[PDB]
């Protein structure tokens, strides 16, 4: 608080220095028939390469990437690992059988009998070019380009290989195929970080009470403030409440009076972060709780105020001495003496007549800068004038309160 | 709770500190408006156990230890008394069942002790004699009260029972109090709604813009949401300062009326 | 304070000049009481003036004369207490000190904002311009201007709101002087506690301090009463 | 042959849940008290979504045909009710002068057909539907009611189709047809989270 006040001596009273919050813990997280592409019984010739458009599914791309079912695995644009985190409009796959040495030709920027007359790729990116050895299950029943057949003999560069080329459609239409959403288990009664399939916020997840209907994923109560959400993968309804947070203030009798300080947390259950005590206003730590009552010294809230006998104390403030005037309808109390007294009452009637130069305040001694200020018109003039209009009436207040005497009387000697 | 957004807040200097302090001053001031109006008596006077105030019925005016006074209970039945993030509410210094102890003290003086209770030492006086003086002050000779005391007490009592019915059976009789509650709620509700405002950004949610954009372009989009939301916050505080000033004026008048009309007998007309 | 396009204007009425009004004021209310604030001043012996002011509350004039010595003693020993209450107790003028602190804080916050970046490459106008061609430079400048303008707009808005609050305070202070200094207030609890008798303004740098002299009862006894007394069949009311 | 759609045509604009609160949103809704055309098998302009209703307890109403040209020239939807399942395709069927629907002679061709989906069947008794195109996502709205009164139309499916629908000649007992317009409404959400009332923000000076 010395810091947030920028002083080495902070005075008596209550000061706010920062906020606090419960940090989120243990975050939680809320199929395309590729078998007929890579595990197909038969593939066609390269000159008549076939293609199928794969769409409308959630596709897990690690199955054919992290295991060695292929001899060639080369992807472009996106590293092969991250395909499971991306959505695409469409996926196309080309399939054919070729010779081994001819595998290097299935790429952009290639030349040869295959690249030029059998299967040509555009000068662009390609999802993944994947190939595997196939002489174990296939090997003159394949043709290449006018056309020629392949002498695939079972007895490496001349062996048959099955090639699948994946091509993705990007942002042409709403995405129809993406990878999986590797959800995790959920927790309860704890502030957590959540990611509810497109919703990333914080709070405490508990079993909800309000009933949804079959076509609601989540709900709100006012201004997009999500209250409860049905989990799409487990089909349960849970409520959201923010994890307790708030302001923290300190109570001091003064820096040169005593370094003893108590900390006040506002609006929380003091189950969690010397002395510990609860109030209607938040729990106090370091202030000893007394029973009897006194005049409010350092206010806290909800009727509780807070040094006495070299320690801090909190108490409910007394309103005043409780006396009961004895009412009688046959008797009256009257003064039989009097005490004349004096009383000081302080009232401000002025402030310092502030005046600020806008063109110097914003730019000052710069012609080029002020050239841009002119594009904001009269802002300075209205602001300059507004300040002039207060400084003018400050002289009036002093004139109005004090100058009420027709002339200047003198005290007789 | 966005680290990247925060970096884009320090660049604006003490903006938040200034706004925070402004809302602190009013909140401290609000605790003073109640201390300055109700706390007019240094002691807590109590209604005598036996109640013989010359025939004038006070039971609906004084607290009933069953529960505040009957009328006060009715008042709390005619008004219609949220925060999610960054927003909170502070409790008042003086709670409801604490303020009702100033009123039930200021009201237990004016009855028993006349105007001296809040002038100097309280001086117990028979109520009828107190009223006789008050009639004198208006400019009606004292004896009028005594000769017609039985009629005056009846009119007084039948008049109190009218307000009890006027209040309870006629709604919207506390429009001045409901507006303040309603306007406060409207200010907070509007401020919350502004979080969904786009302000020309790609998207209104900070978590989504950042999650799919590189920091370069992301900051440009983030800067737009911050500028917008910052203005929405400054607007709220500005309105609260102006509104608070009006409440202060009201609170100041309430203190004056209580001092001159309750703790004594005002002579100024109307 | 005021060091880069900021200044403070001097007051029209200086401290030594205001202290002449308050000397003129309370040199009247000693010599003439409520009269001089209506028309021509009328010299009235002080004790006579005080005796009337007692009557203005509801205590018979003779009480003052019989107890004139005691009254003067209590009055003086009361003024001396103010001299000593203020001379040692800090935060005596906290209400007055607050306005000064608020003004100072507003000025210091505004000045500090010159170092804010506002998303620019640099917080200082001279450096951005000194190393960027006008095209790119104006873009970086425009961000700075918008920020600084918003900071100034914030200042002037709060200054007007604070000014409004002072105006109300000034109106009250002016009002209190007219009825409590240039006259004798009848409304209760307005010019200090008790029954108002007299008051005197005292100067202050940014405000006005009043010393309110009031009559307060004390040392009270129990007596029995009666709304009226009967004599020869008639009710005798006081 | 027009009729009056008193306050029909309200639907749940999103999957949000509300309770005992009045939300005022804006979307393609059927204006209240509008002129609804009561047909008793023409092609109808689509024009930014279409409210559909029918009370005819008959299987004659069997499905629809959404597309641009409704021929082999363009993909089109043969949304049909197969009386055990709802069957949807977007295959490039060719035009049929009058495709009946107990025989079926609508699916004449399936050239470069790209999307097929099936689900549970929809199935005196007034059925209401709303079909809207939005940013390529094709949604479908429905309800089942035993045409005076008020109700709300729940969603069934969103289809990420991305096609141009300008003609929706229903296949073939009467059916109403309306058109949607960008109207702001004040939807009243009950405690149960259902919609129980609505205000048409441009119908009357009062509703304004
Ligand atoms: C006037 O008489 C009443 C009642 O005798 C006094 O009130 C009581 O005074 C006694 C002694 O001080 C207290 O112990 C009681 O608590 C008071 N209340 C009662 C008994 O009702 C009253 O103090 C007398 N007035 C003065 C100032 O002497
Ligand atoms: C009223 O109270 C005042 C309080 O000052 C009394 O004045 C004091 O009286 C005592 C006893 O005679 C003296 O010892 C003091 O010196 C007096 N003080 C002053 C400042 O004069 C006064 O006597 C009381 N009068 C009555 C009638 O009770
Ligand atoms: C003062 O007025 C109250 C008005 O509520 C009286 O309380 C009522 O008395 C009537 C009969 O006279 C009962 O029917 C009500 O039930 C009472 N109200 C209650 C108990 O809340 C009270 O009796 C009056 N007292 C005096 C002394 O006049
Ligand atoms: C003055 O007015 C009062 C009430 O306004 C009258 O008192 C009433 O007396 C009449 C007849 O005696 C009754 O019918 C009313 O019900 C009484 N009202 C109350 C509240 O007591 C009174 O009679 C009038 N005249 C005089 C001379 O006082
Ligand atoms: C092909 O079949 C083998 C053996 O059953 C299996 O390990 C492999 O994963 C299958 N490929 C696909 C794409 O399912
Ligand atoms: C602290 O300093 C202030 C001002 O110098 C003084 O009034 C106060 O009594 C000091 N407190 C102690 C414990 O010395
Ligand atoms: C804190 O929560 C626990 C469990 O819900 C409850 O028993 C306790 O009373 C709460 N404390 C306060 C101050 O409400
Ligand atoms: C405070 O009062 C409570 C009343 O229940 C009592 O239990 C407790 O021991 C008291 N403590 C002190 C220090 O007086
Ligand atoms: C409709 O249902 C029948 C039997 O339930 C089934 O044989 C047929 O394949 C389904 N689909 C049609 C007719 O398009
Ligand atoms: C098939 O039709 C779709 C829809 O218009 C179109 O995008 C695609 O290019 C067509 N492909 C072929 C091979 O006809
Ligand atoms: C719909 O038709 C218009 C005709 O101008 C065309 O420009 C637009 O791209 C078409 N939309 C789709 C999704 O084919
Ligand atoms: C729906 O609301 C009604 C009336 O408020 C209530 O009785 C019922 O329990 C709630 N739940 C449902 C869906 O029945």
């Amino acid at each position: 608080t010395k810091c947030t006040l920028k002083s080495f001596t902070v005075e008596k009273g209550i000061y706010q220095t920062s906020n606090f919050r419960v940090q989120p813990t243990e975050s939680i997280v809320r199929l395309c028939p590729f078998g007929e592409v890579f595990n197909a019984t038969r593939f066609a010739s390269v000159y008549a390469w076939n293609r199928k458009r794969i769409s409308n599914c959630v596709a897990d791309y690690s199955v054919l990437y992290n295991s060695a079912s292929f001899s060639t695995f080369k992807c472009y644009g996106v590293s092969p690992t991250k395909l499971n985190d991306l959505c695409f409009t469409n996926v196309y796959a080309d399939s054919f059988v070729i010779r081994g040495d001819e595998v290097r030709q299935i790429a952009p920027g290639q030349t040869g009998k295959i690249a030029d007359y059998n299967y040509k790729l555009p000068d662009d990116f390609t999802g993944c070019v994947i190939a595997w050895n196939s002489n174990n299950l296939d090997s003159y029943n394949y043709l290449y380009r006018p056309l020629q057949s392949y002498g695939f003999q079972p007895t490496v560069g001349y062996q048959p290989y099955r090639v699948v080329v994946l091509s993705f459609e990007l942002l042409h239409a709403p995405a129809t195929v993406c990878g999986p959403k590797k959800s995790t288990n959920l927790v309860k009664n704890k502030c957590v970080n959540f990611n509810f399939n497109g919703l990333t916020g914080t709070g405490v997840l508990t079993e909800s009470n309000k009933k949804f209907l079959p076509f609601q994923q989540f709900g709100r109560d006012i201004a997009d403030t999500t209250d409860a959400v049905r989990d799409p993968q487990t089909l349960e309804i849970l409520d959201i409440t923010p994890c307790s947070f708030g302001g923290v203030s300190v109570i001091t009798p003064g820096t040169n009076t005593s370094n003893q300080v108590a900390v006040l947390y506002q609006d929380v259950n003091c189950t969690e972060v010397s002395n510990v005590f609860q109030t209607r206003a938040g729990c106090l730590i370091g202030a000893e709780h007394v029973n009897n009552s006194y005049e409010c010294d350092i206010p806290i809230g909800a009727g509780i105020c807070a040094v006495a006998s070299q320690s801090i104390i909190a108490y409910t403030m007394s309103l005043g001495a409780e006396n009961s005037v004895a009412y009688s309808n046959n008797s009256i109390a009257i003064p039989t003496n009097f005490t004349i007294s004096v009383t000081t009452e302080i009232l401000p009637v002025s402030m310092t007549k502030t005046s600020v130069d806008c063109t110097m305040y914003i730019c000052g001694d710069s012609t080029e800068c002020s050239n841009l200020l002119l594009q904001y018109g009269s802002f300075c003039t209205q602001l300059n004038r507004a300040l002039t209009g207060i400084a003018v009436e400050q002289d009036k207040n002093t004139q109005e309160v004090f100058a009420q005497v027709k002339q200047i009387y003198k005290t007789p000697p | 709770d966005s680290t990247e957004c925060s970096n884009l807040l320090l660049q604006y200097g003490s903006f938040c500190t200034q706004l925070n302090r402004a809302l602190t001053g009013i909140a401290v001031e609000q605790d003073k408006n109640t201390q300055e109006v109700f706390a007019q008596v240094k002691q807590i006077y109590k209604t005598p156990p036996i109640k013989d105030f010359g025939g004038f019925n006070f039971s609906q005016i004084l607290p009933d230890p069953s529960k505040r006074s009957f009328i006060e209970d009715l008042l709390f039945n005619k008004v219609t008394l949220q925060k999610f993030n960054g927003l909170t509410v502070l409790p008042p210094l003086l709670t409801d069942e604490m303020i009702a102890q100033y009123t039930s003290a200021l009201l237990a003086g004016t009855i028993t002790s006349g105007w001296t209770f809040g002038a100097g030492a309280a001086l117990q006086i028979p109520f009828a004699m107190q009223m006789a003086y008050r009639f004198n002050g208006i400019g009606v000779t004292q004896n009028v009260l005594y000769e017609n005391q039985k009629l005056i007490a009846n009119q007084f009592n039948s008049a109190i029972g009218k307000i009890q019915d006027s209040l309870s059976s006629t709604a919207s009789a506390l429009g001045k109090l409901q507006d303040v509650v309603n306007q406060n709620a409207q200010a907070l509700n509007t401020l919350v709604k502004q979080l969904s405002s786009n302000f020309g950004a790609i998207s209104s949610v900070l978590n989504d813009i950042l999650s799919r954009l590189d920091p370069p372009e992301a900051e440009v989009q983030i800067d737009r949401l911050i500028t917008g939301r910052l203005q929405s916050l400054q607007t709220y505080v500005t309105q609260q300062l102006i509104r608070a000033a009006e409440i202060r004026a009201s609170a100041n008048l309430a203190a004056t009326k209580m001092s001159e009309c309750v703790l004594g007998q005002s002579k100024r007309v109307d | 304070q005021k060091f880069n396009g900021l200044t403070v204007l001097p007051p029209l009425l200086t401290d030594e000049m205001i202290a002449q009004y308050t000397s003129a004021l309370l040199a009247g209310t000693i010599t003439s009481g409520w009269t001089f604030g209506a028309g021509a001043a009328l010299q009235i012996p002080f004790a006579m003036q005080m005796a009337y002011r007692f009557n203005g509350i509801g205590v018979t004039q003779n009480v003052l004369y019989e107890n004139q010595k005691l009254i003067a003693n209590q009055f003086n020993s009361a003024i001396g207490k103010i001299q000593d209450s203020l001379s040692s107790t800090a935060s005596a003028l906290g209400k007055l000190q607050d306005v000064v602190n608020q003004n100072a804080q507003a000025l210091n916050t505004l000045v500090k904002q010159l170092s804010s970046n506002f998303g620019a490459i640099s917080s200082v106008l001279n450096d951005i311009l000194s190393r960027l061609d006008p095209p790119e430079a104006e873009v970086q400048i425009d961000r700075l201007i918008t920020g600084r303008l918003q900071s100034l707009q914030t200042y002037v808005t709060q200054q007007l709101i604070r000014a409004a609050e002072i105006r109300a305070s000034a109106n009250l202070a002016a009002t209190k002087m007219s009825e409590c200094v240039l006259g004798q207030s009848k409304r209760v609890d307005f010019c200090g506690k008790g029954y108002h008798l007299m008051s005197f303004p005292q100067s202050a740098p940014h405000g006005v301090v009043f010393l309110h002299v009031t009559y307060v009862p004390a040392q009270e006894k129990n007596f029995t009463t009666a709304p009226a007394i009967c004599h020869d069949g008639k009710a005798h009311f006081p | 042959a027009y009729t009056n759609s008193f306050t029909r045509g309200v639907y749940y604009p999103d999957k949000v849940f509300r309770s005992s609160v009045l939300h005022s949103t804006q979307d393609l809704f059927l204006p209240f008290f509008s002129n609804v055309t009561w047909f008793h098998n023409p092609v109808l302009p689509f024009n930014d979504g279409v409210y559909f209703a029918s009370t005819e307890k008959s299987n004659i109403i069997r499905g629809w045909i959404f597309g641009t040209t409704l021929d082999s020239k363009t993909q089109s939807l043969l949304i049909v009710n197969n009386a055990t399942n709802v069957v949807i395709k977007v295959c490039e069927f060719q035009f049929c002068n009058d495709p009946f629907l107990s025989e079926f002679r609508v699916y004449s061709s399936a050239n470069n057909c790209t999307f097929e989906y099936v689900s549970q069947p929809f199935l005196k008794n007034l059925r209401e539907f709303v079909f809207k195109n939005i940013d390529g996502y094709f949604k479908i709205y429905s309800k089942h009611t035993p045409p005076q009164g008020f109700s709300a139309l729940e969603p069934l499916v969103d289809l990420p189709i991305g096609i141009n629908i300008t003609r929706f000649q229903t296949l073939l007992a009467a059916y109403y047809v309306g058109y949607l317009q960008p109207r702001t409404f004040l939807l009243k959400y009950n405690e149960n989270g259902t919609i129980t009332d609505a205000v048409d923000c441009a119908l009357d000076p009062l509703s304004e």
